[PDB]
């Protein structure tokens, strides 16, 4: 409950500002003129918001909710920029790892379960072919990916443990999350109850607050890129499209259903497309299907710029309100991109039940803890045809991936 | 119905990304 927003003030108002803003806001919800849409509680909310901000000792302890976060992030930025400036390189070698099965393949390259012969531990290893990456004009996205992932550190982001290259491949070794992708469960359980969705969505919300404070845009929020760990919590993978963006940026990339309008249109965009995608994720989670689909992507982009979302009937009224505000086609009105930034999502009626402190601390009861079968289980994961990895006797594209 | 349309649109599988 943010007293500063309830009084429509900024964290640095003066002592007269809170007294007049209290009198300006108490009349706009007075129990005699605007005692209509149940706003007698918005009036009490204003009444309690003055009593705390008027008291310089009550205000000081309240100002320690923001300041704790402001500091938490400051140190996280500093820890990020030290790693950004000196990105780890060649921190392992292929022949340290026993290649087990394949865990997934696709538009990136190949992700296999591996085993470090010595520490006898379990990792995911993503193999990218240098020649195919330069083929897919994805050299700058691949270099980014390793650089943003080795430098970030957050409970809900997968952790890159090692990285290295040989003559024709780029190798990336990260923590092994065994519970499988949220996609496979969301399509087996059919959909998610609104509290279940609220669980995952809050982690995405804290993770986007972290990433955006680092000036990062993630640009691939999708249930196929979220994993569930043994505590039922969320681990994000695929940083193939993540960019460090202090201003605007222009690449149309992502996944058609999840693209914000401004990505599809030729105007630049900001972090705010990550909040749009979050609206798609909460919608697909709570309904079973994404808000905009079609067999041809251009028809998906027609729906996306229409600014028309049909909501399902079992969609709560508070969810319908949060979604109307995340799927706003005008990024100058979209939630997350307004004056109070992410706090508009956090202090929203659909998120009144949720403890952002406790969600961070991994304390909450995860409404679904997947099936555990020991150390190397690939049961929560589809099977794939195995290829053998050839290693050319000539270095390929040594110039393009110097930085890797 | 929408659900029947979602099974229709061939997009109930893993969605590959676009690099455009
Ligand atoms: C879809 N996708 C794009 N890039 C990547 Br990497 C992926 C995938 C992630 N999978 C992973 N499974 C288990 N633990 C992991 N740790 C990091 N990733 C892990 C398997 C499916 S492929």
């Amino acid at each position: 409950k943010d007293y500063y927003q309830t009084l429509g003030l900024a964290r640095g108002a003066s002592d007269e500002e809170i007294k007049r803003a209290y009198r300006r806001q108490a009349l706009r919800y007075h129990p005699d003129k605007n005692k209509e849409p149940g706003a007698e509680e918005k009036f009490k909310e204003i009444a309690e918001a003055y009593d705390v901000l008027s008291d310089p000792r009550k205000r000081e302890i309240f100002d320690r909710y923001g300041e704790e976060v402001k500091e938490f992030l400051a140190k996280a930025k500093e820890d990020f920029l030290k790693k950004w400036e000196s990105p780890a390189q060649n921190t392992a070698h292929l022949d340290q790892f026993e290649r087990i099965k394949t865990l997934g393949t696709g538009s990136f390259g190949r992700v296999m379960l591996v085993k470090h012969k010595e520490t006898g531990n379990h990792y995911a290893m993503k193999i990218l072919d240098k020649q195919k990456v330069v083929k897919l004009k994805q050299i700058e996205h691949t270099l980014n990916e390793k650089r943003i992932l080795q430098a970030v550190n957050f409970p809900f982001l997968v952790k890159l443990e090692f990285s290295f290259k040989d003559n024709s491949n780029l190798y990336m070794v990260m923590e092994y999350v065994p519970g499988g992708e949220m996609f496979s469960h969301l399509r087996r359980i059919g959909r998610f109850s609104e509290p279940h969705a609220r669980f995952y969505a809050a982690q995405i919300v804290l993770t986007f607050e972290y990433l955006h404070s680092l000036d990062l845009i993630y640009r691939d929020l999708k249930p196929e890129n979220l994993l569930i760990d043994q505590q039922g919590y969320i681990q994000v993978t695929d940083f193939g499209f993540a960019k460090r963006v202090k201003g605007r940026t222009w690449t149309l990339c992502g996944t058609p259903e999840y693209l914000a309008p401004e990505i599809i249109l030729s105007k630049g965009y900001n972090k705010a497309v990550d909040w749009w995608a979050l609206g798609v994720l909460i919608y697909e989670m709570a309904a079973g299907y994404p808000p905009f689909f079609a067999d041809q992507p251009i028809q998906i982009y027609e729906k996306i710029v229409s600014g028309k979302v049909r909501f399902p009937s079992h969609f709560s009224s508070d969810l319908k309100d949060l979604l109307r505000n995340l799927l706003q086609v005008d990024l100058t009105k979209r939630f997350g991109n307004l004056k109070n930034g992410v706090n508009d999502i956090k202090n929203h009626k659909w998120f009144a039940t949720t403890d952002w402190i406790a969600i961070y601390q991994r304390k909450v009861e995860a409404p679904f803890i997947p099936k555990f079968k020991g150390p190397g289980d690939t049961s929560n994961f589809d099977d794939y045809e195995e290829e053998e990895i050839r290693v050319s006797i000539n270095e390929k594209c040594g110039k393009e991936f110097s930085e890797f | 119905t929408t659900y029947a349309d979602f099974i229709a649109s061939g997009r109930t599988g893993r969605r590959n990304a676009i690099h455009d």
